[PDB]
């Protein structure tokens, strides 16, 4: 079958600011089939609260998720979100950059 | 609320 | 003004580890309000907006026995579908289903929706006449021939019509302002200096709903489409929505570009710069 890669995107629900409580957002997008492993980083090690939205699909079929955990951002603490999915060969990490 | 007809493929 | 109602059904199948996984969404306009999932520990619709929880548990337990019976469809579906294919019992696939209606602000009909994906292509569709069958492909032929003979459409066209309206209408009723209000982009820019003659110019777009909107780059008045990087519009998680546009500049040239937001909630779009 046709199968199709995740897109993801890390980023912070309101703009980062250091000692203020936040929320951060890893959304996985424009993935078949649907079967997906999402985790959070927070300094290469796994954040253990994370929730994440129900599994919905876009006009063109493909799924998303959005998968989240309160935060509260530092200057040198760094966070990323690594992905899992049968077209990876490798898990995909992308490392959260409050510019984007 | 869901639709409560049902269709097989 | 206008708005929505669709359900997202999902159903996975899982060889050998048991029945097919079946998982429902719906959604009023870009605000999901439902779900159901049937490998929760006691499968049951659970609301997901603050307007739908005041809903008595008929309203839950009625709606829970229907995404059952869905589920149970489904399944003989996917057991069709695999013939249709020839495809092995050892394969997992995915059956997609997507349906509502459209309604303008007089509440009355514009547009229906009843389609279907199987294994992330398209499969087949009730076309916009509410009468008609596109089918992607022979196997999806086969299905058409079935529900012509069975005049299965005129049902469709039906509840589409009728009932999809009627909950559309009453869902809009409950939700008051969280649902009608269109709730403008926070807007602003930023200046990321790349080295010496070029910096990035990014334009924000924040807090916005509903999801639709269009971030453009412009140059002296003249738009720089084939060079603007653009990201997916992606979820805030507190229902509103987020976009970026942005553009590299040559260094000192930053005031020449405009950025420009249109949205729902803004009656004029906005014009930006970094100054």
């Amino acid at each position: 079958m046709i199968q199709r890669t995740p897109k993801i995107q890390v980023y912070s629900r309101h703009p980062a600011e250091n000692g203020k409580s936040n929320f951060l957002n890893c959304y996985v997008s424009g993935f078949h089939p649907s079967d997906i492993e999402v985790d959070l980083l927070k300094n290469g090690e796994r954040i253990e609260k994370v929730e994440h939205s129900d599994l919905s699909f876009s006009k063109d079929w493909s799924f998303y998720l959005l998968y989240y955990t309160e935060f509260t951002p530092t200057e040198k603490d760094e966070y990323a979100c690594r992905v899992n999915h049968v077209t990876l060969s490798q898990p995909k990490i992308v490392k959260w950059d409050r510019d984007m | 609320s869901p639709r409560w007809y049902f269709y097989y493929l | 003004g206008s708005h929505s109602m669709r359900y997202f059904y999902t159903s996975v199948s899982r060889p050998g580890r048991g029945e097919p996984r079946f998982i429902s969404v719906g959604y009023v306009d870009d605000t999901q309000f439902v779900r159901f999932d049937s490998d929760a520990a006691s499968p049951r619709e659970e609301p997901r907006a603050p307007w739908i929880e005041q809903e008595g548990p008929e309203y839950w337990d009625r709606n829970t026995q229907i995404y059952k019976a869905q589920a149970q469809t489904d399944r003989e579906s996917l057991r069709n579908l695999r013939g249709y294919y020839n495809q092995s019992e050892a394969g997992s696939h995915t059956l997609q289903s997507m349906y509502g209606c459209d309604v303008g602000p007089d509440g009355r009909l514009l547009r229906g929706h009843d389609q279907y994906a199987y294994d992330g292509k398209d499969y087949i569709a009730l076309n916009e006449d509410l009468r008609s069958w596109t089918a992607a492909d022979t196997a999806a032929q086969i299905t058409q021939r079935k529900w012509e003979a069975a005049r299965e459409a005129e049902q469709r066209r039906a509840y589409l019509e009728g009932e999809c309206v009627e909950w559309l209408r009453r869902y809009l009723e409950n939700g008051k302002d969280k649902l009608e209000r269109a709730d403008p982009p926070k807007t602003h820019v930023t200046h990321h200096p790349i080295s010496d003659h070029e910096a990035t110019l990014r334009c924000w777009a924040l807090g916005f709903y509903p999801a639709e909107i269009t971030l453009t780059w412009q140059r002296d008045g003249e738009d720089q489409t084939q060079d603007t990087e653009l990201v997916e519009t992606r979820p805030a998680g507190d229902r509103t929505f987020q976009k970026w546009a942005a553009v590299v500049v040559p260094s000192g040239e930053e005031q020449r570009y405009t950025c420009h937001v249109q949205h729902e909630g803004l009656p004029k779009p906005l014009t930006l710069r970094w100054e």
